[PDB]
């Protein structure tokens, strides 16, 4: 058990340890304080017989001469087992549910490893979010990276909860699992998530990593990578189709800027790290499917946009990543619409791999195209005569019945499509582009 | 032989002592894992190494071993139809050796098969005096391509013994008694990636390359040795244009370089190239391709080096007298890798955070292409044609990468997202795009077609320009405002756009249009333009012409679909056109 | 002179040499590498124990312990002689023509010296460039600094070759020479210039210094000083009227910013060094004439435009150091008119001292002014004024468009202008004609 009693210098969150041997870059450490308090840290630098570390909880109260540093001999790791489903952890993969101690099959590097370009497979089949405006129009496929954006307080937390409890896959024998990671969420909202997850029984399908707004920022960095490591284990080793949901990754970006500022790495994107884009890119790129392996990992990141005019590095991060998008809007949130999805700007690039026959149903693409076109022109009607009373009434009925379904009420794609037909009939029967005469 | 000791590890930068014998830019295997790194500094015996992989878990005391060379490429039999990364690591051999889907750290795999058996057929007589570049024999690496074993640079002398035989690329196939001594030759030579390969002489690229893409080859053509930037927004093309030129170009070899793109954008090419067997030779495209593959999450140094590794291979093949075409998709990702490593080195920014050397780096890359007289006694002629896709975020061509590229390339095919939504998918905006080769290739095509081709190209461009100007008076004051011949000018412009400019990549006949076919298809459109104006000069009206030319004009519509065996049909069109109008004019 | 195996340290393109003595600031360096390759360098800074140098060809492949450095005991020089005319060199004054290599009369510090302002002579004479609107409307003067601009791939580089071939002086009492400096242009552009000169025979009055886009940036910075040193030698020591043409000075500024970033110097506006203004000044201010000495150094630098966007430091600073401006534009070039010179934005601030009676001919000033304003109103009307707009149309196709391979006599430029104003009623001036 390696531990040194040689702290020479502490400056802010950083400590200088001396007469050291065998310490490695980014290895984990524990500062065992002179009072017996233990604090976690990481190795920033190792120089000959010296090591500079950064203390996660800060260096308050530390007496240098009567404390020691234990060198754990490994990087940041996740304990890994099939027992994780039905369990709740914190930002560091430590349990928070008071549940039975889990024996990891193995510990894996939280960064994971990078896919061989040869071995990567196309995203294909269909994940049923249980939400029409997603499942039907902006279809989520397994292996896709589909983020949801919005302004503060736009149902995105509730929407993420709904997708977490209602998402499943239809024809796969080997079952669906969902990994939920909350990033810097207030205790009230995390507790709300827990009561909802527990009442719905969705925890039994889930692995949850909860990080709170007052948690250490470095834990906010670790949480999404924690989630993706668990997802990659379940998907590529235990063969599951895994859905990863990440709340307020904007909170993640701010925490990453915070950690960078503590390390004094003079950064140049409005104080943000500068590699902010590359960090999110390496994080976002961790989705997809591997050749010859039945598993899949899917990401739904949730982010917050202050305004479209306001220039910020975080929205431009989103610009570098998107493979589609689902957009929530405040003016629309007020209207009482349950998922406030402005359907026009939201897009899914890979919708067509998930739609079809044997996947969703034959009517999927057809219904989607007609609904979108008619809704665009009919909303612009809400903005004579040929602006159809029928059209604008269809747009408002579409928003108040079809897109609004209840955060606790899931629409199967069959029922989504059947409702689509129900209200699609209230349209001029020969005003539709339909190369297959439908005859429902 | 000298073992260095790590004395410092801090993120990407490792400092190792006792490495006085290494050189700057030497590559090293760092730490116990042996992860690859590059010497950027040296202070006494202490070298500063910038490593290409993650340094997590590496610390003082561990060994560092220099590979005694800079980032280099292995060049010899076994290179064609292989898929490397930016540093020439065999991706399929990763699959096989490491038995995993992931690129582990510090694992070294030789690029070529040093165990494979190849039949060397010697072609030099014993006693022949040789200098660098001389072909001493060949191996039929594929059914298509003859891999010509050349004497390496820096070697001169007399062949003492050489005999045909079955060997490895490690076994000695030839013996050269140079002034210093006798040293055997192998089938493989290494070359530093960042240093261009020596040539006898650089030439002007004046011969046009046959893309089979009508837009390009007639209005914005690229010569064998020229350079073409493909700047456009997403979905406009520029991955299909890369593919299209790689398929149908009249070039021996193709080096496709994937510059740290998104994972799925690479998955596409990875699967789609093998089934792109063009029937000009009847063998697969991979049979003539070297593919460098890099994804968005792959090591930054690999993404940055990708294009240089690729152009080194392209140089190695044009040194045998071959024509080579190098494809970069996309150089914007390459520049983002460059910027990332410049920032992590804490360098001084230039524009948009890009390094100050961004421009000079781009010039260094593009000037390594071109038409060259290769080394060797016979003074062979080779060419490298560079086609580089750029993805300016938001389509802004004022951005540093595109502006610096446009500074040195001489061909610009600017993709326009508006034409793509219009499904004019050879989106190459005819007004904004250009080629500074157009006049020289015009003289070339005038002589070898023995027709007045360039007169036709200027006339077509003239009607397109006038189309642009007349569509504004259309938008503001209506189509009825226009002259009768003005409406004719627009309709012949619609002919040139829809019947000639638009060209489907996925139809067997439209995907490639030969020089002969290009000339005839343009000619019939232009003869239509000529005859109808005479009608108006006599007093016939535009509608009078259109009602009566419906059929002949549907024949020009299908001109692109007539196969390469039956171009007499297109030749028949223009004459049939002429006879048809004379009945309408009355 | 001795060889030093005293290489202590290499960081990027910078070396630290130790146990130096008698090393001077900006002195030159030769590194004999462990493999024998020779690379040249320049000292940036020199102390007692040590000196810092930057290697032009870079520091790649250098083994520190087994390489040697030699301090050449002089700065960047130019070996000058009259034998330079007809020859083409690189950015460093080394031959590229495979020609009879020169034995110089002497070596001159390419920094040169600054003219005593008392001894400076105000520019006051005519140079016939052979392009009508330059010689006529926007007239160039001996010793003047008048720059020209261009859009990427729009013929701004062809105008340079044309100007260089047709540039001459009428009096011909002393000979006229042109100095061409290529600064970071591609091999194709440099080849175009070299062959144009060789086929037109303009090399016979020319000295050419060619620097390429993939050449080292420090060499690119050196190039214009080499050229202007040769020009000042030909003009102020051999009495020639020299025309210095610099192809793409924007590339000069890019190379200067690149070396400034390489040395981690405090950035100026948008990365460009803080000394960029004065550094361009030491180039531009090398034009002119000297009291009591026949001979002129005349400069026309060519700059690629920032493409009608927000103000950029180099046009701004050039304008603060230069006086005039000329513009080339695709709007005339893709209209087929060559040279594509936009007459309205163009100007020669020193024109009035180059043209008059005894320099060109009587009917020059009135032609310049009257045709200029007539084209202005003609273009504004174009884009009964019976044919006043058609005056602009003809000015466009015959007066401006003379051809890249046509050397107009000055008098026939004047004659064509006069015959064009015949379209306009004679009711426009109080002059004799
Ligand atoms: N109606 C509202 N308008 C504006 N801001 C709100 C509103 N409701 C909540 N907020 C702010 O946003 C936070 C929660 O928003 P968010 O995290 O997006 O989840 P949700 O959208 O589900 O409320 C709250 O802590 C509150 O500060
Ligand atoms: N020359 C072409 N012919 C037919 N379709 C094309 C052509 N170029 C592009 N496309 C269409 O555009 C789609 C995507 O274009 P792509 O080359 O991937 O653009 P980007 O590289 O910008 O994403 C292709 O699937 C194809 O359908
Ligand atoms: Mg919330
Ligand atoms: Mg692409």
């Amino acid at each position: 058990i390696k531990e040194y009693r040689t702290i020479k210098e502490v400056v802010g969150p950083l400590m200088a340890v001396e007469k050291v041997s065998g310490v490695k870059y980014e290895e984990l450490i524990e500062v065992r304080m002179q009072n017996g308090e233990i604090r976690r840290g990481q190795v920033l630098e190792v120089q000959e017989d010296k090591a500079m570390v950064q203390i996660f909880e800060g260096t308050s109260g530390i007496n240098l001469k009567n404390s020691s540093v234990r060198f754990l001999g490994h990087p940041l790791q996740l304990g890994v087992s099939e027992d994780m489903i039905g369990r709740v952890f914190d930002g560091l993969g430590r349990p928070k549910d008071n549940g039975p101690e889990i024996l990891p099959e193995k510990y894996l590097d939280i960064n994971g490893e990078v896919i061989n370009p040869i071995a990567r497979d196309y995203p294909d089949e269909f994940i049923q979010t249980g939400i029409s405006a997603i499942d039907h129009l902006n279809t989520l496929v397994r292996g896709q990276k589909l983020p949801v954006f919005g302004p503060p307080g736009a149902g995105k937390s509730a929407l993420a909860a709904q997708i977490a409890r209602q998402a499943t896959v239809l024809d796969s024998s080997d079952d669906f699992a969902v990994v939920f990671a909350a990033i810097g969420i207030t205790f009230e909202e995390a507790e709300f998530f827990m009561e909802d997850f527990r009442q719905t029984g969705a925890i039994d399908r889930s692995v949850m990593f909860m990080n709170l707004a007052n948690d250490p920022a470095i834990e906010r960095i670790a949480t999404p990578r924690m989630a993706l490591t668990a997802a990659e284990y379940l998907a590529y080793e235990k063969g599951m189709h895994v859905l990863v949901i990440m709340e307020d990754m904007t909170n993640y970006a701010e925490a990453l800027r915070e950690i960078s500022a503590a390390r004094r790495e003079v950064p140049g994107r409005r104080g943000y790290p500068g590699y902010l884009y590359t960090n999110l890119a390496t994080l976002f790129e961790r989705a997809g499917r591997i050749r010859g392996l039945k598993g899949s990992v899917t990401q739904i990141p949730i982010l917050t946009m202050p305004e479209d005019d306001k220039t910020h590095p975080i929205p431009d991060l989103t610009g570098y990543i998107t493979e589609g998008q689902i957009i929530l809007t405040r003016e629309l949130y007020k209207s009482g619409i349950s998922p406030p999805i402005d359907v026009l700007p939201s897009l899914s690039r890979l919708k067509d791999k998930g739609t079809g026959a044997g996947k969703t149903r034959e009517d999927h693409a057809a219904t989607m195209n007609q609904l979108f076109a008619a809704y665009a022109q009919g909303k612009q009607a809400k903005e004579l005569s040929d602006i159809d009373k029928i059209y604008a009434k269809f747009a408002e009925r579409f928003e108040n019945e079809y897109v609004n379904q209840g955060f606790y009420t899931n629409r199967t794609i069959t029922e989504t499509l059947d409702l689509g037909w129900e209200l699609l009939a209230m349209l001029p029967r020969t005003e539709l582009k339909r190369i297959k005469d439908d005859l429902l | 032989m000298q073992i260095g000791k790590i004395i410092k590890v801090s993120g990407p930068l490792v400092m190792a002592e006792n490495m006085s014998e290494a050189s700057i830019q030497d590559m090293c295997l760092v730490g116990d894992l042996g992860v690859i790194g590059e010497i950027i500094e040296m202070r006494q015996d202490v070298a500063s190494i910038q490593v290409y992989e993650e340094t997590s878990g590496i610390g003082p005391g561990e060994p560092v071993r220099s590979t005694g060379e800079a980032l280099s490429v292995e060049l010899g039999p076994g290179i064609i139809s292989q898929m490397f990364d930016g540093i020439q690591r065999p991706l399929d051999t990763f699959m096989e050796v490491t038995q995993s889907n992931f690129l582990g750290r510090g694992v070294q795999l030789p690029a070529l098969d040093h165990e494979k058996q190849w039949w060397f057929e010697a072609t030099i007589e014993e006693g022949t005096e040789v200098s660098a570049g001389d072909i001493i024999g060949y191996v039929d690496e594929t059914k298509i391509i003859q891999h010509k074993i050349m004497v390496p640079n820096g070697i001169k002398g007399t062949v003492q013994k050489i005999e045909s035989g079955s060997f490895t690329i490690d076994d000695p196939i030839c013996v050269i008694e140079t002034e210093q001594g006798l040293k055997e030759l192998t089938m493989m030579q290494k070359w530093p990636v960042r240093r261009g390969r020596p040539i006898k002489q650089k030439l002007n690229p004046d011969v046009p390359m046959i893309t089979g893409q009508r837009v390009i080859d007639t209005f914005f053509p690229v010569t064998k040795g020229g350079a073409a930037a493909v700047p456009g927004p997403f979905g406009a093309g520029k991955t299909v244009v890369q593919h299209q030129i790689a398929k149908w170009s009249d070039v021996d070899l193709v080096v496709y370089v994937g510059c740290g793109e998104r994972g799925n954008e690479m998955t596409d090419v990875v699967n789609e190239f093998p089934e792109l067997i063009d029937p000009n030779t009847g063998e697969s495209l991979m049979e003539r391709t070297v593919l460098i593959a890099n994804t968005s999450n792959m090591p930054v140094a690999a993404r940055e080096a990708s294009i240089y590794t690729g152009i080194t291979i392209a140089e190695y093949f044009r040194d045998m007298g071959y024509d080579v075409a190098i494809m970069a998709d996309s150089t914007s990702r390459w520049a983002e890798a460059l910027r990332e490593m410049s920032g992590r080195l804490e360098e001084m920014p230039g524009d948009e955070g890009y390094p100050a050397y961004l421009g000079s780096r781009l010039a260094e890359y593009y000037e390594r292409s071109g038409r060259v007289i290769a080394l060797g006694s016979d003074q062979r002629e080779g060419s490298i044609t560079a086609i580089s896709a750029v993805s300016p975020s938001g389509g802004d061509i004022s951005e540093p990468v595109t502006q610096n590229t446009l500074r040195v390339v001489k061909v610009f095919w600017g993709l326009d997202s508006s034409l793509a939504q219009k499904r004019h998918f050879p989106s190459i905006n005819w007004i904004q795009s250009y080629s500074l080769y157009s006049t020289e290739v015009g003289r070339y095509m005038d002589q070898i077609l023995q027709q007045d081709w360039s007169d036709m190209v200027t006339e077509g461009m003239r009607i397109l320009q006038e189309e642009e100007q007349l569509n504004e008076i259309v938008r503001l004051v209506g189509i009825d405002s226009l002259s009768d011949n003005d409406r004719l000018t627009l309709e012949v412009a619609k002919s040139i756009r829809e019947d000639y400019l638009q060209q489907n990549a996925f139809d067997d006949v439209d995907t490639f249009t030969s020089r002969e076919k290009q000339f005839n298809m343009l000619k019939v459109i232009l003869t239509f333009g000529k005859e109808a104006r005479k009608a108006l000069s006599l007093g016939a009206y535009f509608n009078e012409i259109m009602e009566g030319t419906v059929a002949v004009r549907e024949r020009i519509s299908r001109s692109k679909y007539i196969p390469e065996e039956e171009l007499a049909k297109i030749s028949s069109i223009n004459e049939e056109i002429k006879e048809t109008i004379q009945l309408i004019v009355s």
